[PDB]
């Protein structure tokens, strides 16, 4: 069923959920939706996420020929966990900046 | 020449609230921290001493720590024992399926980094915060049976550091994206028969 | 409006009790509506034994007996439901006309 | 503002609470509405605290078993946090949580005196140390030396 | 004139004593949860809910206030159509029972000659709410988790009835006050628990499973699936279920002591507490507080007995529980009535 | 015994409006378990009607023997009918829906116009000796208590064997 | 038969009671025992001279 | 049997109690939890699907025998109240009554009805 | 009607003044070495003087107490 790689900030859902509630948690699993970091570890302006949305087709259509297995889900999440690292290593995106614990998965800032 | 600077504080954070409307939530969060309940979870090399926290050596139940074996009820879960790649895709479901005043922490040095499982192995996950946002990281493999109570006392203050306007930072939005697939389905592999 | 408004609701239940009976499709719904009709008649009965006949209650005893027989019938009908669902693996009432 | 009675004027103090913390958070709640914004540190771990509050100090990251010299040259946390602070802010309220008992550099009382000057010269710092059941506060500079 | 109604607008009802009963029952809930969390987990253990002040006297209401917010979740399958409707029946079934329960000399809330009958009738409405709640969701661990309890509860009211009737036929009444009236004769000889201990045994053993004792056999073993039909019920829902459980316990203790023991009678008959002094001056508040005193302690004794029994027997499985409730308690709970018939024949 | 006052008709209308919606839920909703729960609601709100009128036993018993045993039995029964969510939209079934909703309304009209022509408050005056006795000093659990066994001896002796036969038949039928 | 049941129904109950009351009066000295378990967090355990903490 | 006005006031108050508590919870609550929220407690990742989990075959017999054996009590109560008031005839009548259902219970016991 | 206040005031104040701060001392003095029925002594009193026992329950206030003018 809905066996998706639901890692932090990487939830490639193998089932249609883009309502407030999927009403079945899967909606028969025919769309393969995705939500980006509900914990707000990164604040998003549309333009910044537009490159990720564009390369989503590069990851779902350009290099996909294997059946619906989490093998492909790791094949996606691997580059997904480094596209954000690249987008931050060049300063285009920044961290949460809210009243949460403000954890640093990639460590504190640097001086280049 | 700073790398990965922090975002600017957008609000000016300038406000003033009445005491008769603030002390209510103040004592409410005081109760919320002084009535926390554990959630049962424990796997491996950094767990077993949790059991001793219920006896005559260590007794954290003295503070009202009611151990609940259910996600939707409790709010405090201890990721005791070193976690691997698997048992995680169902672990995060627990954090997703409990009320919002969770304020989860960690336990076991092999869960903040993966200490004794960090030379070469395709099973162990490097830390837990790369799966779930928690607050405090607890060292020790096995974790010191007293350090956990001290870290609970530490976290006991963060909730007391909350105000009435803070009860809006748990509301969510939806970055729900409309993207489909084109691939072939796989039938269920975990066939339950003998 | 005690003595007058309640009876105005007896029919307004009895009728419904019959309708759900006729338009019923599953056995359990038909039995529910049957019980509903019996309760309608019970209610139409009791009020009569409160306005008058207070020396020796002649309605409340009859209401008790009606409730007892209603419970007995609701037991027996469900018992028959067990056996029918054992024989055929569906209890669709209106799809069994092999006796005509 | 009972804390305000001994923070704006002194700018140097230490919190002596009971060893549970279940009575002190209310105090921290009130100091978000003047220009004071929280910086918790848990001082244990850093070397000479000067280069931790003024200078670009290389914080050696937790090593991964291999990789000889690799230190990301981390920055200080005073002037940058001022740059993120608005021009409408009274002071930087800071908590030296690991100030106690009852090439590193022991954060002794001399180091606290040298952390009592950044409040005055160029952060409203408060030391932490558990004490008697009644939540008390005391100027640590006189305790310092 | 008297156009519609002169003195009949709203000034015929006062809601003071009802709210006093509410405050009292809430305080007693705090007391009983303190009893549990300070005696059960302290037999050979550490102290109970310390650090909530001196002792856990504030811990109970602290847990209540914490459960108050707790962001009620309302799962998807099943909704307000039956979810919020579930625990309401549960809480009302035991809250309304507080009507006919007395506390002392002339402190009953309603004479209600059908009192104990009303209590027995209201005790057999909870299973409806339990089945509704357990089915208000869709997944397992709540459907069967509630089905088990709703089923096994049904297997016990018959001994309850055949033990309450074996006392109604002794007191020749159905109102609690007259029951304790027929029992204040010999101080403690005339107490029904000595006249009919065979009925008291059945009532006491049934009371355990009737107030969900035990719903889970072990501190680690669940309530037979993962939990007792209260898994998704997170905030005030689980709070109300905790309440209704403790309140069933309380009503059972109060009823067994008001039936088989002297309700507000001393060890010496209740009327005799006035005659031996030849005069009384201010016995009003004395007798009021002493009725709250000599009565609540007797039920406290059974609270403690149940607390102790909690850690002495492995509560049976629902393969033995039905057997015990049906083929064991029913025959003797009928035979005691068959005996007391000829016993009260005189 | 008697009732408070002009609060009476308030509770009367309230209970009537509750019971109407209850019956409509019994008869309309397709999901049978919702129907059974609405039936339970109907029966408790009619037990309250029984209690309002000063007849106490036939109220509390009706609450115990129906709102208890019968409803939980029916709930157990609905665990044997599979397949729900039939059609909908304004008489989901065939024209038989309309034919019923016609003939039932004719039945209503007939009885509902027969009733408001009999002066019930005038049929109460002609009997001023029936409810004028009370036997001298009795309460209303002893009225039934005695008048069930002093003259209703035969049906009380009878009902028991009916119960026994029903039990035997139910066990012999339900068991395979 | 029933005479064997009329003889053993008291035996089952007497065994149940001989076990229940025995365990009850035995755990009586446990519910009100005189042991003192772990004290507050200000009463940490003693540590002999072979362990490992912060190197 | 004089004034159930206290009963009615207690009914309305204790029926307002649950909706009052629910509404009070709702007022001071979080407008949050837009997560999955479509699956319930202690579940294998998203387990979903399944039916025909009844085992009504066993418990139905218990329910039936209970429903039949219950009616005894609401007939005994008017008798249990009117023992001394009347003579001893009601004693024999109720003995016949109860003995009928004792025989019924004996039958239900012998032939396997009350089982595992 | 004049001298009625001292009697009903002194006993009603003692009913809620002395027991609250001393129940916590009698329970803290012995908690693990009690007898089989000793815990029954002060626990019952936990209700009787309750008019004031809750006033010295953890409700004990730590307000800032505006000082002498």
């Amino acid at each position: 069923q809905w066996l998706s790689c639901t890692t932090r900030h990487v939830r490639i859902y193998a089932a249609y959920i883009d309502p407030e509630t999927n009403a079945f948690d899967q909606t028969q699993t025919d769309k393969l939706t995705l939500m980006l970091d509900p914990t707000e570890e990164f604040v998003w302006t549309d333009e910044t996420c537009q490159m990720v949305y564009n390369e989503f087709q590069d990851l779902v259509d350009h290099y996909e020929g294997a059946p619906l297995s989490e093998y492909t889900l790791r094949l996606i999440g691997s580059d997904l966990e480094h596209y954000i690292r690249k987008l931050l290593y060049d300063g285009e995106i920044k961290y949460n900046m809210r009243s949460r614990v403000l954890n640093f998965s990639m460590g504190k800032p640097r001086v280049k | 020449t700073v790398m990965n600077l922090i975002e600017f504080p957008l609000l000016d954070q300038t406000s003033s609230n009445s005491v008769i409307s603030t002390t209510l939530n103040d004592l409410s969060n005081w109760s919320r921290l002084s009535s926390l309940w554990p959630l049962l979870y424990g796997t491996s090399c950094c767990f077993i001493e949790f059991a001793s926290l219920i006896g005559s050596r260590f007794d954290f139940d003295r503070y009202g720590l009611v151990p609940r074996s259910s996600p939707r009820q409790a709010d405090l879960i201890l990721t005791a024992g070193t976690v691997t790649m698997k048992m995680a895709p169902s672990l995060v479901r627990l954090y997703e399926q409990m009320p919002e005043p969770k304020y989860v922490i960690a336990m076991g040095a092999c869960t903040i980094t993966g200490g004794m499982f960090s030379t070469d192995s395709y099973s162990t996950v490097r830390g837990v915060d790369k799966l779930i946002p928690v607050d405090v990281y607890l060292p020790g493999c096995p974790p010191k049976p007293e350090a956990v109570i001290d870290a609970l006392t530490k976290l006991r203050k963060k909730i007391s550091r909350e105000i009435v306007e803070d009860r809006t930072l748990s509301q969510n939005k939806k970055r729900c994206f409309t993207t489909s697939h084109k691939l072939y389905v796989r039938r269920s592999t975990h066939t339950g028969t003998y | 409006m005690m003595f007058e408004h309640v009876l105005f609701l007896s029919v307004y239940l009895f009728s419904i009790g019959i309708y759900g009976l006729i338009t019923s499709r599953n056995m359990v719904r038909a039995l529910i509506c049957l019980e509903l009709i019996l309760n309608s008649i019970n209610l139409n009965l009791v009020t009569f034994s409160d306005l008058f006949d207070s020396r020796q209650l002649k309605g409340d005893i009859f209401a008790i007996f009606v409730i007892a027989l209603a419970a007995a019938e609701a037991a027996i009908g469900l018992s028959i439901l067990s056996s029918i669902h054992r024989n055929r693996k569906s209890t669709r009432i209106n799809q069994s006309n092999l006796l005509n | 503002g009972r804390w305000l009675d001994d923070v704006e004027k002194h700018k140097a103090l230490a919190i002596y609470p009971p060893h549970e913390g279940g009575y002190e958070g209310r105090y921290l709640n009130r100091l978000r509405y003047q220009g004071y914004y929280f910086l918790d540190l848990s001082a244990r771990g850093l070397g000479d605290p000067e280069s931790t509050l003024t200078k670009i100090h290389p914080v050696c990251p937790p090593s991964l078993g291999r990789q000889p010299v690799a230190r990301w040259y981390f920055p200080p946390e005073v002037d940058y946090r001022l740059s993120l602070l608005h021009p409408d802010a009274k002071g930087l309220i800071v908590w030296v949580y690991e100030a106690k008992v009852s090439r590193l550099q022991v954060l002794s009382k001399a180091e606290l005196q040298f952390l009592a000057m950044l409040p005055d010269l160029r952060v409203r710092v408060i030391a932490e140390c558990g004490n008697w059941r009644k939540f008390i506060w005391k100027p640590l500079k006189q305790i310092s030396g | 004139s008297k156009l519609e109604l002169l003195k009949e607008v709203y000034g015929l009802i006062s809601i003071l004593p009802i709210l006093t009963l509410l405050l009292g029952i809430t305080i007693e809930v705090l007391v009983i949860v303190w009893l549990e969390r300070e005696i059960s987990a302290s037999i050979q253990q550490r102290i109970g809910p310390e650090y909530a002040g001196p002792l856990g006297l504030l811990q109970a209401i602290a847990d209540g206030t914490k459960l108050l917010f707790k962001e009620d979740i309302l799962p998807s399958r099943g909704d307000i159509s039956l979810f919020s409707i579930g625990p309401s029946i549960a809480v009302i079934s035991v809250l309304l029972s507080f009507l006919v329960i007395p506390l002392g000399y002339h402190f009953v809330l309603a004479d209600l000659s059908i009192g104990v009958f009303l209590w027995i009738a209201i005790s057999s409405i909870a299973p409806i709410g339990l089945l509704m709640a357990g089915y208000s969701s869709n997944n397992k661990y709540s459907f069967l988790g509630g089905l088990r309890a709703a089923a096994q509860s049904i297997s016990y009211e018959i001994p309850l009835t055949f033990c309450v009737l074996a006392i109604s036929l002794l007191s020749n009444s159905l109102s609690t006050v007259d029951i304790v009236e027929a029992q204040s004769k010999y101080g403690f000889f005339g107490w029904n628990i000595w006249r009919q201990p065979i009925g008291f045994l059945v009532f006491l053993i049934s009371s355990l499973a009737e107030c969900e004792r035990l719903p889970f056999d072990l501190p680690e073993a669940e309530e037979e699936l993962v939990a007792g039909y209260q898994t998704e019920y997170s905030g005030i829902k689980y709070g109300l279920f905790y309440l209704v459980s403790y309140l069933n316990l309380l009503v059972s203790s109060l009823f067994v002591t008001v039936l088989y023991l002297g309700g507000w009678n001393f060890s010496i008959p209740y009327i005799s507490f006035f005659d031996f002094f030849q005069m009384n001056k201010a016995v009003g508040i004395l007798e009021m507080t002493m009725g709250i005193f000599i009565t609540l302690t007797k039920a406290y004794l059974f609270l403690f007995i149940s607390i102790t029994i909690r850690w002495t027997l492995p509560r049976m499985r629902m393969d033995q529980l039905l057997n015990l409730g049906w083929k064991f308690l029913l025959p003797i709970s009928l035979g005691n009535l068959l005996l007391t018939t000829s016993f009260q024949l005189v | 015994m008697d009732l408070p006052g002009p609060i009476h008709e308030i509770l009367m209308l309230f209970g009537e409006f509750i019971l109407l919606l209850g019956g409509l839920g019994v008869v309309l909703l397709t999901n049978p378990i919702y129907s059974a729960f609405s039936l339970g609601l109907v029966l408790v709100c009619i037990s309250l009607f029984y209690f309002l009128l000063n007849s106490y036993f036939v109220a509390v018993a009706q609450l115990l023997i129906y709102v208890g045993a019968i409803n939980v039995l029916i709930i157990f029964a609905v665990m044997f009918v599979n397949g729900s969510e039939w059609s909908k939209d304004k008489n989901y079934w065939t024209i038989g829906d309309g034919f019923t909703s016609l003939v039932c309304i004719t039945f209503v009209f007939s009885l509902m116009t027969t009733i408001p022509d009999t002066s019930w408050y005038g049929i109460l005056w002609t009997t001023r000796s029936n409810q004028i006795v009370e036997q001298g000093l009795i309460n209303n659990v002893q009225q039934i208590g005695i008048h069930l066994a002093t003259d209703f001896y035969l049906p009380f002796e009878l009902i028991s064997i009916i119960l026994l036969v029903s039990l035997i038949g139910a066990i012999t039928m339900a068991r395979q | 038969p029933m005479v064997t049941g009329f003889m053993s129904y008291g035996q089952q109950t007497i065994r149940a009671t001989r076990y229940i009351g025995q365990s009850f009066i035995t755990t009586l000295s446990h519910t009100n025992r005189l042991p003192i378990t772990i004290h507050y967090p200000y009463e940490k355990s003693i540590t002999p001279e072979r362990f490992r903490g912060r190197i | 049997l004089h004034e159930y006005d206290i009963f009615w006031t207690f009914l309305i108050i204790a029926s307002l109690i649950p909706i009052l508590a629910f509404s009070i919870s709702g007022l001071l609550a979080p407008v949050s939890e837009g997560p999955e929220k479509l699956s319930s407690y202690e579940s294998g990742i998203e387990p979903m699907g399944g039916a025909w989990v009844q085992f009504r075959i066993r418990y139905y017999m218990f329910a039936l025998v209970f429903v039949v054996f219950d009616v005894e009590t609401v007939f005994l109560y008017p008798w249990a109240m009117s023992f001394d008031v009347l003579g001893v005839s009601v004693f024999i009548e109720a003995l016949i009554f109860v003995l009928i259902l004792v025989v019924g219970l004996v039958y239900a016991w012998r032939k396997g009805a009350l089982e595992w | 009607i004049l001298g009625i206040l001292p009697p009903v005031a002194a006993i009603a104040f003692f009913y809620l003044f002395v027991a609250p701060p001393i129940i916590m001392n009698w329970m803290r003095l012995r908690w693990f070495k009690r007898k089989f029925i000793e815990t029954y002594l002060q626990f019952m009193f936990t209700y009787l003087f309750f008019p004031g026992l809750m006033l010295w329950a953890p409700f004990v206030n730590f307000r800032k107490f505006p000082r002498d003018k």
